[PDB]
């Protein structure tokens, strides 16, 4: 009784597939986004906002297709349809990078759709809702790289294209520009996902190599029961077995599990607060002692050093093409080279 | 003379697809399996025939 | 390029067809 | 080339390597039509 | 009447389907059946891919510029080319692959047989064919029929190299060219010397055999330690120290052959990567070292030509642009490819004197055809993308190209390696199964339950 | 009639497989013909 | 059991490979002609290999300006002849 | 119960706080010579010319690097992939100054490490447990084992080997990179997929046992109490955390098994590191990454780029400038 | 005073892996 409690009632039914109220955010938001980017990568072009061809209409393959960020003079508009820039028009709007901001935001409210699902089915069922927790990294990552990060920059430019060899050129960019291996946050983010990687395997092959025998099959799947009481691998001998051959072991099962949540999760938050940085080009560029050294010490060198000149070439030699609406003509002779090479 | 040796070479290949197909389900046929044995045997003489006599008239040709 | 597609059109549909025939006369799959 | 006189099988040999990779695949439809026993 | 009603699914085996050939430990008649029909398929893709590879041959242009592998192993025989490795007919490649492909066949035929149609064991069909794997004497009779078998391969390969044409000799006086070997090396402290060689830089272990007479004796050698070994085998047991050694079940046998083919693939890598006498240049390109040391000479050449003085171009480093001494004293080629110093190739060696390359000689002794070798050889390196664009990794699109020294090395190293995994995964199994526990710790028996505490 | 089972799943899954197959092959002839081929 | 009837009860169906036997061929065709007749590039605005540049032009045509975007590529397109 | 007897029994003793094992007779030495050759040339070896030029990089902290810059710094180029042990040189100053420490270490943890796997394999031996940990570590191992011995071989020369500190790794990758495009190469991107994967399952598995966990405990305190070390019973609801992830997905790309569960957990990130050593393991022969420099051609037959080119300019900066006094000849071949 | 700072850390972690493994609370099944 009462048109909400109803449609409580049916939103909230066990049907294959669950809708829920965060459905009613979710479903559209998350079929938006994969779809623009289907569109995109399938039909549409970078020409007139990057002077690059994006779709497999022009001749790209898997690697290389992208929705393509706009073209920086649209600096951080909001590029909607019917906006003063597309004017309504569709065509000019995917010439004008529209589709961009078509699929950050509705991926992005799409991901807020998917979290509160996750909440949602949670509550239904009564389970702690920690594996929506775990997804704010996931959250903190999109929003910090593919919204804050180019806020702080020129423009949605600057902000990682919807495809692999784009994703790539991110990658290279940061290096590049931002020396972004250098920084403590990332080497966070990078012993989260590495570390995360290690749980992962370890405690696989752990559990499937400590199982009871319990069935008489050589392949060893069919010997479990989802309603049985009883573990169905041995945490003393694992223990044991991890013990004498590195030191320290997991005891507590809910720990460890708790752990292999924790590590991943703080990692990824770690490299989102160092993306949030760099939006502001507030890199870990230099170690100043090092510098200062070799200005004076033209006989001492570093992997950082290297490095730094390895940087210097990606910026000279990809920026013209790469940064277009800057017009950079570098003439041969100011390009920076190794003898030879 | 060409021809000819086209000829039983595009036999050997007709031949062979047959074998390639009738031999395992005749082996693993239920009924006929002394018919599908002789004819078997009648396969095997006749490729390894074909096989010889393209052989021999590749040298004829070439 | 036709005779190529064709080719392995009746060499990829030999295996298949030994399973199906046999399947279909209950033979020793 | 082959020598003149094959050549009409020419796209025959085009195909002819890529069959033992299809035994492979010919073990799963076997398999299939078995139940995955 | 019932999908359960044979011994083919897991209620009767105890093996899923994806792991389905696990059901064939003890069935020896339909495990025959797979074996044969195994060497069927090798020898069907040997036949088939010599054929597809002479459809696609264009003589005259060089068998690296044009995906080659197998046509490269023939020649390497001595049939079909001539001196430098030309073509001179193909007929022979031809054959090879006619009669591989035809012998499939009968592999074939053989393998389907005894899988679906023979006995499903031969045990009791044959005291002969039939076996136990745990009968170690009927499984060292085994390994000997098969090692007599090797043994002659070997031999097979010295008859081809002594009375039947020889082989093809890259380092032959003159230049490379098809060679009769009359005097093969015998001498056992060549031969096993080559065995107790280093493995690392300028020593390279076996893969350093840099000569046809070395081959062909270390083939007589290991053909007569091969039958000889194999009637040992036969005429014996194994003795108590092996016995109480090892785990004796048809897994087990798996993991130690895994193991072995694994060692042997790392090798062949490391073969086709470095050794330009049983993989000429000719047939499979350039070394990558061999390439290197060819830009170095390419461009010595150059500015030689255009005035400069190349003994004593002092480069931007200190160390001699073309020229400079290796840890040893040794004169070699200068710049990135003072590393590749090692390198030995019929275009280079004349160029060579006693404390290394010899100025006068590089002043006055290159000849036209070194200069072609050396510019071929650095436009041919074994550098190229995965779809084939030839060159560095920055290259534009132009030249198809990835040389077959690539090719083979990097496929046999993937291979090499999982066979490694093979062999861990086979080798644990086997003792885990000998030993009683692969399916799992018996919660009554739980061993590390009577053990004491660590602390 | 929707009746399930009419048709054998493994002859369906082998079809349908065999159709991925084909296209995802022609998407490759395509990596080295027309627009895409470098040529 | 979630209350609807299983897939492998469908995709085995005779009833529903009459349907997409009909259908689905008809939905690739489309998409087929949806390119073969050249309305996806007028749809999208994506350039035909003719229609990168002008015939002796070889300057990008980039968007420069952010309100007058459409005028300034309705301008690039018109320089195509 | 002779000497040999007893020395068997207590190398293969189940009850040592750490297991030694005959994998471990050769582990332990091993690893102790690389590590302690390790601390001591990080901390104070004087600087080591890599590239064989005389140009000598220092590594060590007190020749002027912190934590993210020091390394010990691979063997010199003039070595290329001869065998530098200590003797081979005429004193401990030359052995420095042409990166002995490096080959040093790296072959002693090689040999230590595949000892490590071997050890695994030994002890789950001895507890009765079965046996494949070790092919899981196998994934890292390979790893190792690609950039500190394949791709040097691949190469010709251990100075192209990874080296043994922070920003010599990222050196490593970025010259790697400029030589080899290992983004564009299906095998990395596997390796990505498979830490990424890995990271993910990682945080889900995670999270969804913590999330069914069955309560044990009050408010006040830990809920890993609820957790006894040994108890029979397992300590959450499998059901309940099914029913959680069925629905948020559909019901069938959930595992209700625990075992083909935690089967899984293994083989993805496993196999895609796999996969990732073979990428640096085959790139280590100059088999690279897919090359579109240039691909996509307009109608006249201009150049229109795509994300490719824009990979091959910054590979272009990284390649030109690498290693800038090394190169006298215009193509970089090894 | 830096490579004291970065040694000194260092050495206090193997302390403290000494510790971890040889001084942990021992397991004790229940
Ligand atoms: C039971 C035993 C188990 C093993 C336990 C014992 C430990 C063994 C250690 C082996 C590792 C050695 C490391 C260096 C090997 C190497 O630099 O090998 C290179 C050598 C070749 O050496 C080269 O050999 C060359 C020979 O060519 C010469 O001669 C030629 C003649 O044609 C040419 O003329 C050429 O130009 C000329 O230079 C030169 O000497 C070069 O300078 C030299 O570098 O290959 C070879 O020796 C072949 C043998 C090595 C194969 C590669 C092994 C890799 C291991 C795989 C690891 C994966 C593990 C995963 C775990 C998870
Ligand atoms: C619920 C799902 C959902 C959500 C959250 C979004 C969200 C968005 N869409 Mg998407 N979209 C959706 C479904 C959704 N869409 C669907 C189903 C379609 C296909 C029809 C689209 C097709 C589409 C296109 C083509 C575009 C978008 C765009 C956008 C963005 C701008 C939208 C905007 O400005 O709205 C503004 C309007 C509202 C927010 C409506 C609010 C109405 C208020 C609440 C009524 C208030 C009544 C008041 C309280 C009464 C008081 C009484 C008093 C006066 C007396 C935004 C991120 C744009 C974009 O992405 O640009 C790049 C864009 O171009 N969408
Ligand atoms: C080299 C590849 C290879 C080979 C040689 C074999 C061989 C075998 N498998 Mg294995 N298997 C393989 C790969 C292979 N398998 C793969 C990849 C999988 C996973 C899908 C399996 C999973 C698996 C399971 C689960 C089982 C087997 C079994 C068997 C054995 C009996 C098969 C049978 O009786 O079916 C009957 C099949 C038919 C009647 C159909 C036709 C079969 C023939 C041989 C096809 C011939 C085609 C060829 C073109 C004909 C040429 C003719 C011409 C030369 C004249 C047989 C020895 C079974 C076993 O162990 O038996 C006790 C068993 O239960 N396999
Ligand atoms: C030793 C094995 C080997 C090697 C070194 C080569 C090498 C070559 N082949 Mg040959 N070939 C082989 C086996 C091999 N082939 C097999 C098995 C077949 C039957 C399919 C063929 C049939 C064939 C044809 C028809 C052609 C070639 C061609 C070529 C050349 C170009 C290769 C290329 O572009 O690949 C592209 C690269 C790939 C396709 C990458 C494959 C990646 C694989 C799948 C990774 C697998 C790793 C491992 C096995 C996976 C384990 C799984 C794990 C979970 C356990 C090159 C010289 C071409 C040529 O130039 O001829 C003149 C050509 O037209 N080959
Ligand atoms: C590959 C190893 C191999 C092994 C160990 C066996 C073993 C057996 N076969 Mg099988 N078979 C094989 C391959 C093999 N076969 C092949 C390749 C074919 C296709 C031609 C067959 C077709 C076949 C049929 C139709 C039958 C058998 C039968 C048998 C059983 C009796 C054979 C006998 O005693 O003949 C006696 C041996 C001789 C008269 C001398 C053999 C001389 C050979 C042919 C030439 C040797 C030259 C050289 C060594 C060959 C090298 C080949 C290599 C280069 C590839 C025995 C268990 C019989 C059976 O199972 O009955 C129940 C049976 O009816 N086999
Ligand atoms: C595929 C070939 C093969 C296989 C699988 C076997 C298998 C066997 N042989 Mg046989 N053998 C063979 C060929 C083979 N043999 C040949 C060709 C000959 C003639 C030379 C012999 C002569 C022979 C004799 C005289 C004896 C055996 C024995 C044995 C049994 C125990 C062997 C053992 O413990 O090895 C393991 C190896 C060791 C225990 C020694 C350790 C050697 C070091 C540690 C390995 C170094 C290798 C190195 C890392 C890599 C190579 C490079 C190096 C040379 C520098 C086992 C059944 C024994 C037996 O039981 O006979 C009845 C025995 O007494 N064999
Ligand atoms: C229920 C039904 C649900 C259906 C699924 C809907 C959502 C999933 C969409 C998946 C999109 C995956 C990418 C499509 C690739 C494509 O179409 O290539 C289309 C291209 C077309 O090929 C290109 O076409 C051009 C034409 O001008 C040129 O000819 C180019 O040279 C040519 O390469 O094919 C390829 O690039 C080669 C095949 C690559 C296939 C992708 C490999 C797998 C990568 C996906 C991994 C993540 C996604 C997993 C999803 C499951
Ligand atoms: C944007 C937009 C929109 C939307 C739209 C949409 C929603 C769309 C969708 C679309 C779609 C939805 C599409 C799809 C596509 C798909 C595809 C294209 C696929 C492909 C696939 C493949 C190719 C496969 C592959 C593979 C894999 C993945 C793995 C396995 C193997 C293989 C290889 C098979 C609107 C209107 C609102 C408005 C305007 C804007
Ligand atoms: C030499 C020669 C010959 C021979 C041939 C042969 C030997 C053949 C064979 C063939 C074969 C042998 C074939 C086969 C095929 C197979 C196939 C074609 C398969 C496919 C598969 C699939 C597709 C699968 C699917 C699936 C399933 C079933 C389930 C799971 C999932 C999946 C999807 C995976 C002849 C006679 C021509 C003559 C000339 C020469
Ligand atoms: C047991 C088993 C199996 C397997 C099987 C196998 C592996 C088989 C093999 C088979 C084989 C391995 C077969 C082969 C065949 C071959 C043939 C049938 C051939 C023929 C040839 C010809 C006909 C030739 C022709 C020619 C000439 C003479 C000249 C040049 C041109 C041409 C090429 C045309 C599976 C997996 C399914 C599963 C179930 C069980
Ligand atoms: C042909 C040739 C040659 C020759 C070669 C030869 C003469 C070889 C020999 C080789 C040999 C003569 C080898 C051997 C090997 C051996 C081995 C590989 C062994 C192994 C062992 C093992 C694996 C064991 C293990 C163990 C232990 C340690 C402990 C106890 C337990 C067991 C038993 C497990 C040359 C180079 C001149 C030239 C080229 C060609
Ligand atoms: C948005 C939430 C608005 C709830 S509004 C609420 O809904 C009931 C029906 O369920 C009515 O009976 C009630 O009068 C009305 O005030
Ligand atoms: O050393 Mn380290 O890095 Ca392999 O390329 Mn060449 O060399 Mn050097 O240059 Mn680039
Ligand atoms: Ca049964
Ligand atoms: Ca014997
Ligand atoms: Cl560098
Ligand atoms: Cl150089
Ligand atoms: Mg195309």
């Amino acid at each position: 009784r009462g048109w909400f409690d109803i449609l409580d009632d049916w939103l909230k039914r066990d049907r294959f597939v669950f809708v829920g109220w965060s459905g009613i955010l979710l479903f559209p938001c998350a079929y938006l986004a994969l779809g623009g980017w289907l569109t995109g990568t399938t039909f549409v072009t970078s020409w007139y906002t990057h002077g690059l061809a994006s779709s497999y209409l022009e001749g790209c393959n898997f690697l290389t297709v992208a929705v393509s960020t706009p073209a920086n003079s649209m600096g951080h508009s909001l590029l909607l349809l019917w906006g003063p820039e597309a004017q309504g028009d569709f065509t000019r709007w995917c010439q004008l990078g529209g589709l961009w901001t078509f699929i950050a935001l509705h991926g992005a409210f799409g991901l807020i759709g998917f979290m509160l699902r996750q909440f949602e089915i949670a509550r239904l069922v009564g389970v702690r809702p920690y594996n929506a927790i775990a997804f704010s990294a996931p959250i903190a990552v999109f929003v910090s790289v593919f919204l804050i990060y180019p806020l702080g920059q020129s423009s949605w430019f600057f902000a990682p294209s919807f495809g692999v060899a784009a994703i790539f050129r991110f990658l290279l960019f940061f290096q590049g520009f931002h020396n972004w291996t250098l920084n403590p946050f990332h080497m966070m983010g990078v012993a989260g996902v590495l570390g995360g990687a290690l749980l992962c395997a370890i405690h696989g092959a752990t559990v499937e190599n400590t199982l009871f025998q319990d069935g008489e099959g050589a392949s060893t799947f069919r010997a479990f029961n989802p309603t049985q009481a009883e573990e169905t691998y041995s945490m003393v001998t694992a223990n044991r077995f991890w013990s004498q051959i590195f030191g320290i072991a997991f005891s507590n099962k809910r720990w460890l599990h708790f752990f292999m949540l924790f590590v991943p999760v703080t990692g990824l938050w770690m490299s989102a607060i160092g993306v949030v940085g760099l939006a502001l080009n507030l890199r870990s560029y230099d170690f100043i002692s090092q510098e200062i050294r070799a200005a004076e010490d033209p006989e001492f060198e570093t992997f950082y050093t290297k490095n730094l000149l390895l940087n210097e070439g990606i910026r000279a030699w990809m920026a013209p093409q790469d940064q277009p609406h800057e017009n950079f003509v570098f003439p041969e002779e100011v390009l920076p080279r190794g003898n030879a090479l | 003379m060409t021809i000819l040796f086209q000829l039983a070479l595009a036999a050997l290949v007709i031949l062979s697809f047959v074998m390639v197909i009738g031999v395992p389900v005749a082996y693993a046929s239920p009924q006929d399996w002394d018919r599908s044995k002789q004819l078997i045997f009648l396969g095997s003489g006749l490729w390894i025939a074909l096989v010889l006599v393209v052989g021999v008239l590749n040298f004829f040709v070439v | 390029v036709i005779a190529q597609l064709t080719m392995i059109a009746m060499i990829g549909i030999a295996g298949p067809m030994i399973i199906f025939l046999l399947a279909v006369r209950r033979g020793n799959l | 080339k082959l020598p003149e006189a094959y050549a009409i099988f020419d796209p025959l040999v085009d195909v002819l390597p890529v069959i033992p990779v299809l035994f492979l695949a010919l073990a799963f439809v076997w398999q299939a039509a078995v139940g995955f026993r | 009447n019932s999908i359960f009603a044979t011994n083919r699914d897991q209620e009767s085996s105890g093996f899923a389907w994806w792991a389905g050939n696990a059901r064939l430990i003890n069935l020896s008649g339909k495990l025959l059946g797979a074996h044969v029909a195994h060497a069927g398929l090798i020898v069907f893709w040997a036949g088939a891919m010599t054929l597809f590879e002479l459809a696609h041959f264009i003589p005259e242009k060089p068998m690296y510029e044009q995906g080659l592998i197998l046509i490269p192993h023939i020649a390497t025989l001595g049939w079909g080319v001539g001196p430098g490795g030309e073509v001179v007919d193909t007929f022979p490649f031809f054959v090879v692959g006619v009669v591989h492909l035809i012998s499939s066949a009968v592999l074939g035929f053989g393998g389907v047989y005894h899988a679906i149609r023979g006995p499903e064991t031969l045990e009791e069909y044959s005291s002969f064919f039939g076996y136990d794997w745990k009968d170690k004497n009927k499984m060292t009779t085994i390994l000997g029929f098969h090692l007599i078998v090797l043994g002659i391969g070997a031999l097979l390969l010295v008859a081809k190299a002594m009375f039947f044409g020889g082989l093809y000799d890259t380092w032959a006086p003159g230049g490379g060219d098809v060679r009769v070997i009359t005097n093969p090396t015998l001498d056992p402290r060549v031969i096993f010397g080559y065995l107790l060689k280093s493995p690392f830089g300028g020593e390279g272990w076996i893969v350093s055999v840099n000569n046809l007479e070395d081959v062909v004796g270390g083939h007589i050698w290991i053909g007569l330690i091969c039958i000889a070994g194999g009637i040992w085998h036969i005429l014996t047991t194994p003795f108590g120290w092996a016995r109480r050694a090892f785990i004796w079940s048809g897994e087990a046998y798996l993991s130690y052959s895994l193991g072995a083919l694994s060692m042997m693939g790392f090798i062949a890598t490391c073969f086709v990567w470095f050794n330009n006498t049983v993989y000429p240049s000719e047939f499979y390109g350039p070394t990558g070292p061999e390439a290197s040391q060819a830009q170095a000479m390419t461009f010595l050449i150059r500015d030689q030509k255009l005035g400069a003085n190349v003994g004593s171009a002092q480069g931007p480093t200190g160390l001699g642009k073309y020229l400079m001494r290796s840890p040893t004293g040794e004169i070699i080629f200068g710049g990135e490819t003072m590393r590749f110093w090692d390198f030995r190739g019929p275009w280079l060696e004349p160029l060579r004197g006693p404390n290394g390359l010899d100025l006068n000689k590089i002043k006055n002794d290159i000849q036209p055809w070194q200069e072609r070798r050396a510019a071929e050889y650095m436009t041919h390196a074994p550098l190229g993308s995965l779809n084939s664009v030839g060159g560095v990794a920055t290259e534009i699109n132009s030249v198809n190209f990835v040389s077959p020294r690539s090719w083979l090395a990097t496929s046999h190293f993937v291979l090499a390696f999982f066979f490694l995994v093979g062999h861990l995964w086979h080798a644990g199994r086997a003792r885990a199964a000998a030993a009683g526990f692969e399916k799992g710790i018996d919660r009554e028996s739980e061993p590390v339950l009577s053990m004491p505490s660590l602390d | 009639m929707s009746e399930g089972g009419r048709i054998p799943l493994w002859i369906v899954a082998t079809v349908a497989g065999m159709g991925v197959i084909v296209i995802v092959g022609l998407f490759f002839y395509g990596a080295y013909a027309g627009l895409g081929s470098s040529l | 059991t979630t209350g609807e009837r299983p897939f492998s009860d469908i995709i085995t169906s005779v009833r529903y490979w009459v349907i997409h036997s009909i259908t689905i061929p008809a939905l690739f065709i489309a998409g087929w002609l949806f390119v073969s007749t050249g309305l996806a590039y007028d749809v999208f605005g994506t350039p035909r290999p003719d229609s990168y540049y002008a015939q002796e032009q070889r300057s990008i045509p980039l968007v420069t300006d952010r309100f007058e975007a459409k005028q300034q590529v309705e301008t690039f397109l018109e320089q195509l002849k | 119960a002779n000497l040999w007897e007893r020395f068997c029994n207590w190398v293969t003793s189940t009850d040592n706080r750490l297991y030694v094992g005959w994998f471990g007779v050769i582990m332990i030495p091993t690893l102790l010579a690389a590590t302690i050759c390790f601390v001591i040339a990080f901390i104070a070896a004087p600087p080591v010319d890599i590239d064989g030029i005389r140009e000598p990089v220092s590594g060590s902290l007190l020749y002027g690097n912190n934590i993210i810059t020091g390394a010990v710094v691979p063997s010199s180029n003039a070595i290329g992939l001869h065998f530098y042990p200590i003797w081979e040189a005429a004193s401990l100053d030359e052995w420095l100054y042409n990166g002995g420490p490096y080959q040093l270490i790296i072959f002693h943890f090689l040999l230590g490490a595949s000892c490590y796997m071997g050890r695994q394999w030994e002890l789950s031996y001895r507890l009765g447990m079965r046996p494949w940990i070790c092919v899981a570590y196998s994934a890292p191992l390979a790893s190792a084992f690609a950039v500190f011995l394949i791709y040097p071989i691949g190469q010709g020369s251990f100075s192209d080997g990874m080296p043994l500190g922070i920003s010599g790794t990222f050196n490593f990758m970025i010259v790697f990179q400029a030589e080899h495009n290992i983004l564009m190469h299906p095998f990395h991107q596997l390796g990505v997929a498979g830490v990424f994967g890995g990271a993910l399952f990682c945080a889900m598995h995670g999270s969804l046992v913590t999330s069914s966990l069955i309560r044990e405990t009050t408010e006040t305190e830990s809920a890993n109490y609820g957790y006894k070390f040994g108890q029979e019973e397992e300590t959450y609801n499998i059901v309940a955390a099914h029913g959680y992830f069925g629905r948020l997905i559909f019901q069938y790309a959930s595992f209700n098994n625990s075992r083909s569960l935690h089967f899984f957990l293994a083989a993805w990130p496993v196999v895609g590191v796999w996969f990732a050593a073979l990428g640096i393991s085959t790139m280590a022969f100059n088999l690279n990454g897919f090359n579109f420099n240039h691909s996509v051609i307009d109608a006249k037959g201009n150049v229109i780029n795509t994300w490719a080119d824009i990979i091959n300019r910054a590979n272009l900066g990284m390649e030109v400038m690498h290693e800038r006094n090394a190169h006298n000849f215009p193509l970089d071949l090894a | 005073m830096e490579t004291i700072t970065y040694v000194f850390i260092f050495a206090c972690i193997i302390a403290l892996f000494f510790f971890a493994i040889f001084f942990r609370e021992p397991p004790r099944i229940t």
